[PDB]
Parts: structure tokens; C-alpha cells; sequence
């Protein structure tokens, strides 16, 4: 019944809303803006370079994302960082998350 | 013109609530004052008011008061009770002010912190 | 919410059962965990069988789980039911902690009879 104002899958924010149609009094209703965030406290600040510090601040200018440096691995679109391997050197690909980088 | 809602102490025996249309800081004297209620002036018999009392501190200035004994529910339901002041020291010579329950009530808000209590509900 | 399966399934002891749960046929859902978990009044799914191979210690030989990415499906087969299996369950994918999942109810009852007159 709620109305997802925003669902930002690379900040794990989700502003919904729902008018709490009150007890059947006159129009003394109050609309209601649920919010929800799942901050990781595990990832980098360069989400796609696991050679950086972790994170401390998590800033949500909701104005900005009520409409690109956002910090959760989105499930569906996957990432990578070309990484050297040595068997001689070779500068070669990776797949920084599995089960989504599957060329299928 | 000011206005102070009734004392919470009054709102514990739950009979009557009193409102103080304090008027002050003005000159000259002979201020008439009336109480609106949604464009409806109350009778002057409904309320009571002073005469312009000479102001102690502000020297060449006068002040007065008025009260009205709104009962408990009769204030507890909205009914903003506008208080209007008639004088000659104003651009349009008149002013009015009003109040309700919710003149303040500023942002009461129940934070909650939780751990170690699996409630079987999502988040 | 995007997972779909049968709400309640009933059978009686000694029988087999086979449950199918559905997911959108995208790349990840064709290539990631599926699970069957059991909750209770204690706050948490305990995993019973997984698509990665692990089978619960209490479910060894009893059941298994297979995925048909082409059907956009994964199937759960349970055999040798008992009355100790009746409770609330969930099919789902990915990490158990989130809810990319679907809730299932299960009720097992004994095989009646013994009355040759009926
Ligand atoms: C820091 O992040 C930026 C962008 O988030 C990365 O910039 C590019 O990332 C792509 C990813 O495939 C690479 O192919 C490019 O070569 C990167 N450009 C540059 C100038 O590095 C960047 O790689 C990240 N930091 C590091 C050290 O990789």
C-alpha cells in the first residue's frame, strides 16, 4: 500500500510513504514517510578498488537521491578490477563479486 | 499583544481554562480589546479586562489585560480564540492574535535502540 | 516478494513430497544460492538444505534440492516425513538474512486407518 518515493539500490536507501487513513473521522489524517537504510560498515570508499580504507561517514543528501559515488555492491550489476598475475608478469582481469559476473 | 495558553495546573482539575490576552508596551491609552472566535466576536460579558494600568518600567507607556474562562473540553477541541486589539498606535490601527493547544508541542520524538532481541519481524 | 511458491502443502508420514519455488530468470537467480530454512519462536532460519551442497545433519538422505535455471525454478524433494516436521518454513535465495524469499507452511499428519470396518 506504501508508495516507494525512492529505492536506491546502490545506497540501500528506500523512502516509502503511506497515508495512514485514520479511524473513519474527517480528514484529520497524517501522511507518513518511512525510511530505511542498511549501511554496510564493511566496504571501501572506492567501492570498486579493495585497496582503500574502509568507511566511516555515510552521508545521505536525500535531496540528491530523490532524483556517482555510492557504496553498496548492487546485487545485479557486477564489478571487477584488472589484477596482475605472475607465472613467468601478466596484467589480467578478475571478478570481484561472483554469481553476478556470470556471462551466461 | 501577546497570549499565554492556560496553565497545565489548571488542566488537571479539568473544569476551566483561562487565557491571558496580555496587552502592553504602548501609548497612548484607551485600548479596547475584543476576542474573536472564527470571525465571531464573543460578548464582552464572556470575558473580562482591565483598564490601562500605567506601566512601571516603560515610562510613558500603559498596559492592560484580559482573561476568559474557557472550560476544559471547550479549549481541548481546536477553537483558536483569536484576540483582537483596538488602538491607534498601529498602521491599520488594529491587530489580532490567537492560540490553540498546539502552539508549541515542539517535535516530540521517541528514539529507539535495539539489539539481541530477535522479534521475528523484518526491518 | 519476487519469489513464488505454494502456500501450504499437506501429506502424511512415510510419503514423499516435492516442492517447487520460482524466481525471475535473471543471471544471478540462475547462478546463486537457493535454500530451504525453518524458523520458529527463537528468531532465525536454521538452514536445512542448500543449493551449494550442504544438507542439514538431520536431513541426510531425507531430502535434496535441485535448480532448473531454464525453468527459472528450483525444486525441493522431501521424503520420509514425520509429525516432527510440521511447522513454518521458507524457500528463498541469496543470504538467508534478507528476505529474497517466500514463506511456506507445512503440516504433516500420521497415516490413519487400522479400521478394517471402514
Ligand atoms: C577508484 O574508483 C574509480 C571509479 O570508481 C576507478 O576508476 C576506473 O575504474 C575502471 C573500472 O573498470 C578502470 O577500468 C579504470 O582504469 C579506472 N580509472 C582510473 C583512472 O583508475 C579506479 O580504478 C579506482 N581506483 C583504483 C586504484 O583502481
Amino acid at each position: 500500500e506504501r508508495i516507494v518515493l525512492v529505492d536506491n539500490k546502490c545506497k540501500c536507501a528506500r523512502i516509502t510513504s503511506r497515508i495512514i487513513r485514520s479511524s473513519e473521522d474527517p480528514n484529520e489524517d497524517i501522511v507518513e514517510r518511512n525510511i530505511r537504510i542498511i549501511v554496510p560498515l564493511n566496504n571501501r570508499e572506492n567501492i570498486s578498488d579493495p585497496t582503500s580504507p574502509l568507511r566511516t561517514r555515510f552521508v545521505y543528501h536525500l535531496s540528491d537521491l530523490c532524483k556517482e559515488t555510492c557504496y553498496t555492491y548492487d546485487r545485479n550489476k557486477c564489478y571487477t578490477a584488472v589484477v596482475p598475475l605472475v607465472y613467468g608478469t601478466k596484467m589480467v582481469e578478475t571478478a570481484l563479486t561472483p554469481d553476478a559476473c556470470y556471462p551466461d | 499583544v501577546y497570549l499565554l495558553p492556560p496553565a497545565r495546573e489548571q488542566l488537571n482539575l479539568r473544569e476551566s481554562a483561562t487565557i491571558t490576552c496580555l496587552v502592553t508596551g504602548f501609548s497612548p491609552a484607551d485600548v479596547f480589546v475584543q476576542w474573536m472566535q472564527r470571525g465571531q466576536p464573543l460578548s464582552p460579558e464572556k470575558y473580562v479586562t482591565s483598564a490601562p494600568m500605567p506601566e512601571p518600567q516603560a515610562p510613558g507607556r500603559y498596559f492592560a489585560h484580559s482573561i476568559l474562562t474557557v472550560s476544559e473540553e471547550e479549549w481541548n477541541t481546536g477553537e483558536t480564540y483569536t484576540c483582537v486589539v483596538a488602538h491607534e498606535a498601529l498602521p491599520n490601527r488594529v491587530t489580532e492574535r490567537t492560540v490553540d493547544k498546539s502552539t508549541g508541542k515542539p517535535t516530540l520524538y521517541n528514539v529507539s535502540l535495539v539489539m539481541s532481541d530477535t522479534a521475528g519481524t523484518c526491518y | 516478494s519476487p519469489i513464488f511458491g505454494p502456500e501450504e502443502v499437506n501429506s502424511v508420514e512415510g510419503n514423499s513430497v516435492s516442492i517447487t519455488c520460482y524466481y525471475p530468470p535473471t543471471s544471478v537467480n540462475r547462478h546463486t544460492r537457493k535454500y530451504w530454512c525453518r524458523q520458529g519462536a527463537r528468531g532465525g532460519c536454521i538452514t536445512l538444505i542448500s543449493s551449494e551442497g550442504y544438507v542439514s545433519s538431520k536431513y541426510a538422505g531425507r531430502a535434496n534440492l535441485t535448480n532448473f535455471p531454464e525453468n527459472g525454478t528450483f525444486v525441493v524433494n522431501i521424503a520420509q516425513l514425520s509429525q516432527d516436521d510440521s511447522g513454518r518454513y521458507k524457500c528463498g535465495l541469496g543470504i538467508n538474512s534478507r528476505g529474497l524469499s517466500f514463506d511456506v507452511s507445512l503440516e504433516v499428519s500420521q497415516g490413519p486407518g487400522l479400521l478394517n470396518d471402514t
